[PDB]
RNA sequence: AAACUCCAGUUGACACAAAAUAGACUACGAAAGUGGCUUUAACAUAUCUGAACACACAAUAGCUAAGACCCAAACUGGGAUUAGAUACCCCACUAUGCUUAGCCCUAAACCUCAACAGUUAAAUCAACAAAACUGCUCGCCAGAACACUACGAGCCACAGCUUAAAACUCAAA
């Protein structure tokens, strides 16, 4: 069969297995790439929390958080973590465009974990709160 | 016309970006106010020529599954050569294989730009690698 | 066109402003 | 450009003159310093095309007016 | 005039489901409507979580009821839908087929002169 | 154009997104572009159509935009 | 104003209408349709009232009765939406263009200006 | 908050391309608009300032579009001199 | 025309007094209004 | 174990705030303005012109009184910066932005194009803007600055608005 790029639909029928598990049932990585810095917890299906990570939580400090390698390492913090759980496949929703959105999935890669699938979740108002004025610079 | 000056007279006169022009030029010819301008936009339907055969399937079934994305495409006034730019991919072991695919791709690209007889005649493509730091990869393998 | 005129202007309604305020 | 040889071979063949190149500025209008104090200029101008290879009137046809030359023209 | 009332029912048994319906097209005639009509769509998910009453829904029963009114019966009708606990979301619209759709020649195209100028 | 034809309506929407195409990837002249946008928002907040994305059940229907999205 | 029941200005007078179902009546009454045909009615009734072909519409007389039907609505509009101002705008322009109206009907046709001021109950008055 | 999760914004990765499963979605969100709005909406644009920017945006793109249309029109020109020499 | 076709139609209206048989005759049926347009112009309805 | 924590992440509940995409559209309204959904009411005029003051409106800011308060944010406080920084940068928070009822009546309130009617032939036309003009009517203007000022008068306005000079001065503006 031909690769679909649409996440299974639940409640439908599918063939698409991971070890045995159906999308539903793979644990998530939750990554908060914010501007300064990056968070990572991996949760179960069922919403119980398994690992978490930061670049703060990593030793990271003040414009330090703000870069890729500090989340490529809060991420294979979250995957050792995680791993020891019972976590090999997870999704991944990434919320937000900092410097870690990409290099925090690099680093769950490293740290032994298969990324199936992932998910855009910034949030993006329709109309919401007014954001803080313009800066002259 | 806009703010964007249309006052050219020779407006009617067919333009004729070739590589025989370039040489059969006065030497004291220099460029006029709106001849950038049919550069700058030539070089952006190129931009666009590119993108397209990257993500259709037709052209090339290796070139799809690589999902090159092309960072800049600025032609040459010269009319010799074309500058390409794909983002490079983290995994040195990646961009080899990128890499390798669109130096044959690009070969048959520019047969396939020629069927755009608008486009006939492409100068020789030139698939720079830049906007990943390819030389920043380069530094860690050392 | 410049702002001349209008910064004539803008200067003799500021220190009418703050002459007013001033007394 | 199309009919530029049969033009310049009409002409010969006529006893007449051709100009289907590159009108350079002033031939009518300084033709004296191009040419010579006694140069003589044509007496008809007979234009097989008015307009230049930019869509314009052919710069011969204010310059034939300016001569008082009459010009013939399709 | 007339309207077309779309109706979200709580799911429920078929018993439930016909008491709300007869309780609901009762009200419009009480309050002088005319009903004309009244459609199944189906049981469905909704498009995405609704809260209503004190509840959460994920599942709701579709209908319509196409009804002729007087304008001041919409009003008082749109007031019962929101204390009827068996209604999820009840909206009332001016029925889409009283709108004569008018014919059509095709895309005369716009001068693109004016867009700039404009 | 009616605002319970979810199907037809879903044709019109981004499958990742849900954001509206404008008239120059659906083709819709200005009036239908119209009575389209104004049946996607009311069959939205009536319970009928979601927001953030297209029904995965309309996947499948003909594509008749001009947009091409994956690989 | 006419009764609820009073049938649509276009279906009084079609053969028949009086035999047909009582649910008939009502959805071709004023009861069922918006207060723009409730004016309709009125219109024709103070045109047959007043003036004296009651199917010229481009007489003065028929267009001070039409804009008087107009005035009406908007101060019932105003009474319960006192702060719309663009609705006063209307109601104000209107009482302003029927005083020219009625100027020149008063100028032009004495006999009918005194009947269009009985028949829709309008006080003249001399502008200051 | 409200609708169904992992369908919006939801890409797979196939045979273990994570690198190509994020260009995929960062196109998809790019071409939606959503990583301009997002930029966009980090300050305040005043109104003004809005309907200059989407004003200069709507007049760029026609300039460059019957930009484009002038080139390939007059492109058709472009072919070998068929009387060199006169 | 449109009174004869109306009066035609009130035989099918609802009524106190048939409203629970046509509540219930809704119940068991199923009215579709979802239908999809080709590039071509053309309808596509439902598999049902 | 335990309880505590301003705190952060996932999930759920959740507003008197603001209205992605559509909108690459150029609509509606006298203008100001108007872009989530529904419904009700509803968009003057079968010549034209016609007001600083009459009649009725009029963004934002602001005032009075009672509410709401997510977020933003004058002022203010703190942290930097700097020769100084009562600025630009960072953080916190208030008036205020919202609702109701009254006011206030100002904008680069600007298509910087008065309303209506007509013409595309004449000279096309100082320049630029936005092709050049005709008829008709109202409003307005007569060197700069003094001056969005003084005085007078009117105004729910009282550090306000509208109308609006003179003297001295200059050969420019
Ligand atoms: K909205
Ligand atoms: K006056
Ligand atoms: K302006
Ligand atoms: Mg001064
Ligand atoms: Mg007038
Ligand atoms: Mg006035
Ligand atoms: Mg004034
Ligand atoms: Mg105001
Ligand atoms: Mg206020
Ligand atoms: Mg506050
Ligand atoms: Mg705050
Ligand atoms: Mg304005
Ligand atoms: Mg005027
Ligand atoms: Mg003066
Ligand atoms: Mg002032
Ligand atoms: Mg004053
Ligand atoms: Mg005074």
């Amino acid at each position: 069969t031909k690769f679909s790029i649409y996440p299974p639909i639940p409640g439908e029928e599918s063939s698409l297995r991971w070890a045995g598990k159906k999308f539903e049932e793979i644990p998530i990585a939750h990554i908060k790439a914010s501007h300064n810095n990056t968070q990572i917890q991996v949760v179960s299906a069922s919403n119980e929390p398994l690992a978490f990570a930061s670049c703060g939580t990593e030793g990271f400090r003040n414009a330090k958080k703000g870069t890729g390698i500090a989340a490529q390492t809060a991420g294979i913090a979250a995957a050792a973590r995680a791993k020891q759980k019972g976590v090999i496949h997870i999704r991944v929703v990434v919320k937000g465009l900092g410097p870690g959105r990409l290099s925090a999935m690099h680093g769950l890669i490293m740290g032994g974990l298969e990324v199936i699938s992932i998910t855009d979740n910034t949030p993006i108002p329709h109309x919401g709160c007014r954001p803080r004025k313009a800066r002259k610079l | 016309k806009v703010w964007y000056e249309s006052p050219s007279l020779g407006s009617h006169s067919t333009y004729k970006p070739s590589k025989l022009e370039f040489l059969m030029r006065s030497t004291s010819k220099k460029t006029r106010k709106e001849d950038h301008a049919r550069l700058r936009a030539l070089n952006g339907l190129l931009y666009k020529a590119l993108t397209d055969l990257l993500c259709t399937p037709e052209v090339s079934q290796e070139l799809y599954d690589l999902n090159v994305e092309l960072s800049k495409v600025s032609l040459t006034p010269d009319f010799s050569a074309c500058r390409a730019y794909w983002k490079t991919t983290l995994s040195a072991e990646q961009n080899a294989h990128m890499e390798a695919v669109l130096q044959r791709s690009a070969a048959h690209m520019r047969h396939l730009l020629m069927s755009q007889q608008t486009l006939r005649n492409v100068p020789p493509i030139v698939f720079v690698q830049d906007k990943g730091n390819a030389a920043l990869a380069e530094l860690d393998q050392l | 066109k410049n702002v001349l005129k209008i910064r004539r202007r803008k200067m003799n309604h500021h220190k009418y402003r703050k002459l007013v305020k001033k007394t | 450009r199309q009919f530029s040889y049969l033009i310049e071979n009409m002409a010969r063949d006529c006893g007449e003159y051709a100009h289907t190149r590159y009108f350079r500025g002033g031939m009518l209008t300084n033709a004296r310093l191009l040419f010579g104090p006694t140069v003589r200029l044509p007496d008809l101008i007979i234009f097989l095309h008015t307009l230049n290879n930019i869509f314009e009137p052919h710069v011969a046809v204010r310059d034939a007016a300016k001569m008082n030359i009459p010009t013939v023209g399709i | 005039p007339r309207y077309e009332l779309a109706l979200i029912l709580k799911a429920m048994q078929r018993p439930e489901t016909a008491a709300t319906l007869k309780r609901t097209i009762e009200a419009l005639m009480d309050r002088g409507a005319i009903v004309r009509d009244l459609e199944n769509l189906g049981e469905r998910a909704l498009p995405y979580r609704i809260s209503a009453h004190s509840q959460q829904h994920n599942r709701g029963g579709y209908f319509l009821v196409d009804f002729y009114a007087p304008t001041a019966a919409v009003e008082s009708m749109v007031e019962h839908l929101s204390r009827d606990i068996d209604v999820i979301r009840g909206n009332i619209v001016k029925h889409p087929l009283t709108q004569e759709l008018k014919e059509c020649e095709g895309i005369v195209p716009v001068p693109l002169a004016e867009k700039l100028y404009s | 154009v009616d605002y319970k034809n979810v199907q037809l309506l879903s044709q019109f929407v981004s499958p990742f997104t849900g954001c509206i195409y404008g008239r120059h990837i659906t083709g819709l002249c200005g009036k239908k572009q119209k009575e389209i946008t104004k049946a996607i928002k009311r069959a939205q907040i009536m319970g009928f159509m979601p927001v953030t994305y297209k029904d995965p059940a309309y996947l499948k229907d003909p594509k008749v935009c001009n947009i091409r999205y994956r690989e | 104003d006419p009764p609820p029941s009073t049938l649509l200005k276009d279906y009084q007078n079609v053969p028949g209408i009086e035999k047909v179902d009582d649910v008939v009546k009502r959805l071709l009454s004023l009861e069922m349709a918006n207060k723009k045909e409730m004016l309709k009615i009125k219109q024709e009734q103070f045109m047959k009232k007043i003036v004296a072909n009651p199917e010229d519409t481009r007489s003065l007389e028929a267009r001070i009765i039409a804009l008087s039907v107009k005035i009406r609505s908007y101060e019932e509009h105003l009474e319960k939406h006192r702060k719309d101002k663009a609705h006063k705008r209307y109601l104000l322009m209107s009482i302003d263009q029927r005083k020219k109206m009625l100027k020149n009907l008063r100028n032009t046709n004495y006999d009918v200006f005194e009947k269009i001021c009985w028949g829709l109950g309008i006080e003249y008055t001399f502008p200051p | 908050a409200k609708h169904l999760k992992f369908i919006a914004r939801t890409v797979m990765v196939q045979e273990g391309n994570v690198e190509s499963a994020y260009r995929t979605l960062n196109r998809i969100l790019t071409m939606d608009g959503l990583i301009e709005d997002i930029k966009h909406r980090r300050y305040y644009e005043k109104p003004c300032r809005r309907r200059q920017r989407e004003s200069y945006e709507r007049c760029r793109r026609i300039y460059n579009m019957e930009m484009a249309r002038k080139i390939n029109f007059l492109m058709r020109k472009n072919r070998a001199d068929p009387w060199q020499g006169c | 025309r449109e009174v004869l076709q109306l009066q035609e139609e009130v035989k099918n209206f609802i009524t106190r007094e048939n409203l629970e048989a046509r509540v219930e005759a809704a119940l068991d049926s199923r009215k579709n209004y979802n239908w999809a347009i080709t590039r071509e112009g053309l309808v596509v309805r439902p598999q049902r």
